[PDB]
């Protein structure tokens, strides 16, 4: 049930320090009969003097999207049938496509469940249509009979 | 009647119900005939 | 989709004629709908439609 | 059964969000060109760009980014 | 749910996974990998509402999980009983019949 | 009640830019009747792009 998520707000991460990085200055004091004069100040302040002239360093990001993508992923594209998968580049897997080593190394290509499919539209994937729902790991009554058993 | 309520700046409406009795007994005599007795108390039509 | 062809079941709801129970013969049933979008659809903001 | 097409319009938009570029910040212009006031009329070319793809030369022929047995390969301009 | 069309739709082209870049320099090409690439205008897909929305076709379905499909053997298919009308008859329980 | 973290895909935060720390490159122009001959270019290109 694709509706999208709220975006409306940009998100944003900053220094442990908040300001980031910074230059050095000295202290001026002004000549006051002129209308433009100016003095170094080396009285009691001293001569390397800490100044960021703007904003604060930052990098921004979208959250609910990076979620969104994530679930996608998660819950449904890794649950995709094996002819839509393929084997990893340059790493070895089971010959014996039966094992949870088989399922646990063939690879999904993230692209075919990108956040806006059927954006608008309330849709069952029509690979994972063919595909038993109940073998899956939301499934919280396996999961809590599982628990009965022990971690 | 007398309602008292809060200035509001835009036009409104004041909905009143009037709760009466309104019943409807309908009659067939014949086959592709058919007669309806409308009653409606209090505001008869 | 904005353009959508679909098909669409109505109920009567008008009170004396939806519990009646109809005896033999024949009958004219004839209604009237609405085709103005500010009625027929509804909007989230309340957009005039038109 | 009431049977019939419909159209909504292009006022219609039943999703929050943008579907495009949605990982993008919101204040980033694509890679760019623009023509900038210098006069030292005399506008320059400014442009801002990032070139992600290795390849293995640069001819005229473009960027080679494979061979053809003896032959070196350039990329397809239409999208490459 | 509304697709692109391909009977009344003039434009059409069709954009294989392998060239899609929506999101392009955000995330990995086709793999769970670290991000690729550069920032570029997204091609796909083609926009299904607004002013410039291309012609679409409707495709609808239904799930029913966790159900049998019923045929009651029965004359008007109420429950009346819990021996049936039909296995009752005069026709079907006092003579034999095959089923194809 | 600890299932463990949903984290398959690597999640990510860029620059205001997208792009950040750039250098700056001098267009240059190719001599057409040689295979592998070039020239410098300040005439209307900026001599600085990023």
């Amino acid at each position: 049930e694709n509706h999208g998520t709220e975006d409306e707000l940009p998100n944003y991460c900053f220094p442990l320090g908040g300001v980031g990085n910074n230059s050095t200055y000295t202290k001026v004091k002004p000549k006051t009969g002129q209308e433009n004069g100016w003095e170094k100040d080396a009285t009691e302040f001293s001569d390397k003097n800490e100044i960021r002239v703007g904003n604060n360093f930052a990098m921004e990001i979208n959250l609910n999207a990076n979620l969104w993508r994530n679930f996608l992923y998660s819950n449904i594209a890794l649950y995709l049938p094996d002819k839509l998968k393929y084997s990893p580049s340059n790493v070895k897997i089971s010959d014996n496509p039966n094992t949870y080593d088989y399922m646990n190394k063939r690879v999904v290509a993230p692209g075919l469940v990108d956040c806006y499919i059927n954006l608008g539209a309330r849709w069952s994937l029509d690979y994972m249509d063919n595909v038993n729902p109940f073998n899956h790991h939301r499934n919280a009554g396996l999961r809590y009979r599982s628990m009965l058993l022990g971690n | 009647m007398t309602f008292e309520v809060d200035p509001m700046d835009e036009p409104t409406l004041l909905y009143v119900l009037f709760e009466v009795f309104d019943v409807v007994r309908v009659h067939r005599p014949h086959r592709g005939v058919i007669e309806t007795v409308y009653l409606r108390t209090p505001f008869s039509a | 989709g904005r353009y959508v062809p679909f098909h669409i079941q109505v109920p009567q709801k008008f009170f004396a004629i939806k519990n009646l129970l109809l005896l033999p013969g024949s009958y004219t049933y004839e209604w009237n709908f609405r085709k103005d979008v500010n009625m027929v659809l509804q909007s989230s903001l309340g957009n005039d439609l038109r | 059964d009431i049977r019939g097409v419909l159209d909504r319009g292009p006022t219609f938009k039943p999703y929050s969000g943008t579907a495009y570029n949605a990982l993008a910040p919101k204040g980033a212009p694509n890679p760019c060109e623009w023509d900038e006031a210098a006069t030292a009329e005399q506008q320059k070319t400014h442009v801002f760009g990032q070139a992600p793809y290795s390849g293995i030369n640069i001819t005229k022929e473009g960027i080679q980014i494979g061979v053809e047995g003896q032959t070196p390969k350039y990329a397809d301009k239409t999208f490459q | 749910r509304q697709v692109v069309d391909d009977t009344k739709y003039k434009d059409y082209q069709q954009v294989g996974i392998l060239h899609q870049h929506n999101n392009s320099g955000f995330v990995g090409y086709l793999a769970p990998t670290m991000r690729e690439g550069q920032a570029y205008p997204a091609n796909f897909p083609y926009p299904l509402i607004g002013k410039t929305a291309v012609d679409s076709i409707t495709q609808k379905k239904f799930l029913c999980d966790r159900t049998l499909w019923r045929i009651p053997f029965s004359s008007n298919f109420m429950s009346m009983g819990a021996l049936t009308d039909l296995g009752q008859n005069l026709l079907y329980a006092n003579s034999a019949h095959a089923l194809d």
